[PDB]
RNA sequence: AACGAUAAAAGAAGUGAGAAUCUUCUUCGCCGUAAGGACAAGGGUUCCUGGGGAAGGGUCGUCCGCCCAGGGAAAGUCGGGACCUAAGGUGAGGCCGAACGGCGCAGCCGAUGGACAGCAGGUCAAGAUUCCUGCACCGAUCAUGUGGAGUGAUGGAGGGACGCAUUACGCUAUCCAAUGCCAAGCUAUGGCUAUGCUGGUUGGUACGCUCAAGGGCGAUCGGGUCAGAAAAUCUACCGGUCACAUGCCUCAGACGUAUCGGGAGCUUCCUCGGAAGCGAAGUUGGAAACGCGACGGUGCCAAGAAAAGCUUCUAAACGUUGAAACAUGAUUGCCCGUACCGCAAACCGACACAGGUGUCCGAGUGUCAAUGCACUAAGGCGCGCGAGAGAACCCUCGUUAAGGAACUUUGCAAUCUCACCCCGUAACUUCGGAAGAAGGGGUCCCCACGCUUCGCGUGGGGCGCAGUGAAUAGGCCCAGGCGACUGUUUACCAAAAUCACAGCACUCUGCCAACACGAACAGUGGACGUAUAGGGUGUGACGCCUGCCCGGUGCCGGAA
RNA sequence: GAAACGAUGACUGAAUCCGCGCGGACCACCGCGCAAGGCUAAAUACUCCCAGUGACCGAUAGCGCAUAGUACCGUGAGGG
């Protein structure tokens, strides 16, 4: 769903369940000491951080009930505020179809039902999960985003195959946790973003094409009128395919990375 | 015609200060150098 | 100790004209505190103090020469006592 | 040549060796969302008083922000510190490093923010929630009486706690009207004789059964231990019983009574002009905030600091007999700032410079509204050369016959147009716009009747060349080129057709990610993000759309 | 360079007195020396300071200064 109109815009999103409740402050910044390292990003409106439970282990064997499903900035992911029988309230990112006031059990013996958050060896094949723990313990580095999913494929010994959103297949051992279902935030992607400055509500001041800069500034800089040569960034690497990975440990846990 | 100098005591003193020259040794060099230039006068008193 | 801490009494139209209200005005050591001026005004002229207030002050001129000047740089206290009054023989100025 | 804005002066009186320039008087003109007033910065005695006249002052000077001397600055309550924390700074141990040194958990520093006890007046030549007077308030120690028992941690909790837009109700600040009151006197010019004219018309505290919008409020019994390290009577949850109208709670503010103030003026000595005394009434009606009642209501996406004081709970400890708490006096109250300038002759501009400088207040009349515009209160000011002349030329203006763009690179410039109400309004459109299209009418005064109010509607009458009668005040249209658009850019010759822009595409990157800062198997940014994400690159809303060629260059893949 | 010898950063890693290193690729011979442990006046350099002296200055000279790192310029280093 979206808003639609005339007066010069397109497509805002729409949300239920509103609270404004309980976690740490965050503070915007771009440069890191001297010259800005991660480029642009100097704008933005005043976000706060929400501590979110990726690990979800020590709550093992303990059921919970969804309080509400809340909007969080810095996210693109619906978050469900969980409350446990323990009394402990914990923010857990909300998947598609996860209702308000549903009940989500934690722990390994919990059924592959929505949100139930179990390890892979107990997850029946083909099933869809999100928030995938990479190395047992720690937390989920995989599929934390909107509409992003992972599909379990037949395991090995302690190890399982998974199809990540990129399409790449990964070896990930079954000792790792995961959450059942895919994390929607509906379809975030088709938001229109309207006009500029909206891109500025959040990140800041997007691409400055090197081709308008000067020979001193960028490789693309210089000349008379709009043109090209080369094909390359801040430093001469290029737009198109150059494998940027280094030959490494991880690389033996990847089977058919394609796209 | 907003000019360059905007007197601000705290600024002036927090850059340029005796304390501020203590912070570093390029500073401490300045200090000894000046002491040597003959009793000059110094950074905070001005 | 006691007899230190006060340089000289403030002497001027305002001072002496306010001396009549039983209010005494001294210059004191610039580094010194209110309670110190209090303990020192009592035990010097031996009269209990209620009202006390203090001030700092600049100096700063030249007579002549290329020198301009430095500064004088003083502190000034004012006190009003209890119904016990009339400091010293200096109450008749 | 110039004497620093075309806001403007004149006379009299005075002082003096000397006055266009200093003082006093009386007029004039100028500002008045300031050219008035209050702070913060910054500046340092520039303040006040008494002198002075070299130089500074664009002339003059008896004068000054200049020179000399002397005084002036007062705080438990205002602002800062002995309180807290943000970014950042620092940082024992700790991580790196040819040296110097770079990092870094806790902790500490750091207001631009949190917390926190006073108000009303009086006056030095010069100070003012600072002194004085009036009543008041906060904490701290002690003392008397009650109580006659628990107190409550470097620890838990709750709380402090936070956005933008828009908006209902009730106020007050505050302003207006009057045949309300009060007070002073006159009046003439033709009139008025008060119904005229002028001025003032309440501030704090306390009490009070008076009027009062608005504001927010649940409570205990209890269950699990897997929750807050443990604890806990506390907090989260879960469950049970009493919260559908109520209604406990609170008073903004008004009203009353009293009290302390103040109040126009009047009195009185006047030492060249102040000082002391005295003290009138406070009415009805209307307007009203960005302030107050409040942490109100509603909607929105881009999703809106932290920490301490604060409240609640125990651990430890001391005591459970002298506790905590209350109020009753008493005692106690440290440090720093506090003058004066402060949209400017005192700050930054080399200068007494047409420049710049963050916040707050900023009256009245007329004007749909207003911080606009004219005039004007209070207040402040006539810009530190001056006097004549009325040539050329120049600058800034007013009017102009006939003509009307013939000027000229170009209608450059300068006119015209100009507010508000009504009628009316095109191709084209992405159906919003184009559009204030274009065009036409109205506009002042009096009286009558009507409505819903500042007022408007209708009718009639009137006056001038003219009625947004002065000031503020769009000329319009038809075609194209470029970019869609709001926006951004060459501080000091270029504002654009440049740059960015939503949207699109290629490609990279599987997380100690790619990428980037970097002595560095340190740290950090990417990101407390995880492929609907992040980097790079190019195009550049939207609409149809995007062809042929990989030989060479690159990139991806391959193995004899 | 025909590059010995010393010196380390990486990697190997010995003998020991009929033993060991050197003698400028290297070998034999002949000589010279005994590493991988330490300390150590004197002759040597310099002039903030003090003394004496000068075919050195004498006020645009001589230090920048017949005293001033002051006045003055600058945010500052700095200049003067
Ligand atoms: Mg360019
Ligand atoms: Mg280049
Ligand atoms: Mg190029
Ligand atoms: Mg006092
Ligand atoms: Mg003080
Ligand atoms: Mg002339
Ligand atoms: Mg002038
Ligand atoms: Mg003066
Ligand atoms: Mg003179
Ligand atoms: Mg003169
Ligand atoms: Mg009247
Ligand atoms: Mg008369
Ligand atoms: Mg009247
Ligand atoms: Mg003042
Ligand atoms: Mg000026
Ligand atoms: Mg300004
Ligand atoms: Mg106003
Ligand atoms: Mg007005
Ligand atoms: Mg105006
Ligand atoms: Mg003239
Ligand atoms: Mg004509
Ligand atoms: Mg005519
Ligand atoms: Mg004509
Ligand atoms: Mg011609
Ligand atoms: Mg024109
Ligand atoms: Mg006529
Ligand atoms: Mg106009
Ligand atoms: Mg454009
Ligand atoms: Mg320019
Ligand atoms: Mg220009
Ligand atoms: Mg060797
Ligand atoms: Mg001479
Ligand atoms: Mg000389």
């Amino acid at each position: 769903r979206q808003m639609t109109t005339a007066d010069f815009s397109g497509l805002t999103k729409k949300r239920p369940e509103k609270a404004l409740t309980e976690a740490l402050p965050k503070t915007g910044g771009r440069n890191n000491r001297g010259r800005i390292t991660s480029r642009f990003i100097g704008g933005g409106h005043k976000r706060l951080y929400r501590i979110i439970d990726f690990k979800r282990r020590d709550k093992s064997g303990v059921n919970a009930k969804v309080a509400a499903i809340e909007y969080d900035p810095n996210r693109s992911a619906r978050i469900a505020l969980l409350h446990y029988a323990d009394g402990e309230k914990r923010y857990i990112l909300a998947p598609e179809g996860l209702t308000v006031g549903a009940t989500v059990n934690a722990g390994p013996e919990a059924e592959p039902k929505l949100g139930n958050a179990l390890p892979l060896r107990f997850v029946p094949v083909g099933a869809v999960v999100h928030a995938l723990e990479l190395v047992p313990g720690k937390g989920a580095q995989l599929a934390r985003s909107a509409g992003t999913s992972v599909q379990v494929q037949g395991k090995e010994s302690d190890y399982v195959i998974v199809r990540l959103p990129s399409g790449e297949l990964r070896r990930v051992h079954s000792e790792c946790y995961a959450t059942i279902g895919a994390v929607g935030n509906a379809e975030h992607k088709n938001i229109v973003l309207g006009k500029a400055g909206r891109s500025r509500w959040l990140g800041r001041k997007p691409h400055q094409r090197g081709s308008a800069m000067n020979p001193v500034d960028h490789p693309h800089g210089g000349g008379e009128g709009r043109t090209g040569a080369g094909r390359v960034p801040v430093t001469p690497w290029g737009k198109p395919t150059k494998g940027l990975k280094t030959r490494r440990k991880r690389k033996t846990s990847d089977r058919f990375i394609v796209t | 015609m907003k000019r360059t100098y905007q007197p601000n005591n705290r600024k002036r003193a927090k850059t340029h200060g005796f304390r501020a020259r203590m912070k570093t040794k390029s500073g401490r060099n300045i200090l000894a150098r000046r002491r040597a230039k003959g009793r000059h006068q110094l950074t905070v008193s001005d | 100790s006691h007899y230190d801490i006060l340089q000289a009494p403030v002497i001027s139209e305002k001072a002496y004209s306010a001396m009549e209200r039983g209010v005494y005005s001294f210059w004191v050591s610039p580094k010194a505190t209110k309670t110190e001026i209090k303990d020192a005004i009592q035990q010097a002229f031996g009269v209990r103090v209620i009202g006390i207030s203090t001030m700092n002050v600049p100096g700063k001129r030249k007579r002549v020469g290329r020198f301009i000047g430095q500064r004088n740089d003083r502190k000034k206290a004012i006190v009003r006592l209890a119904e016990g009054q009339s400091i010293e023989a200096l109450a008749g100025q």
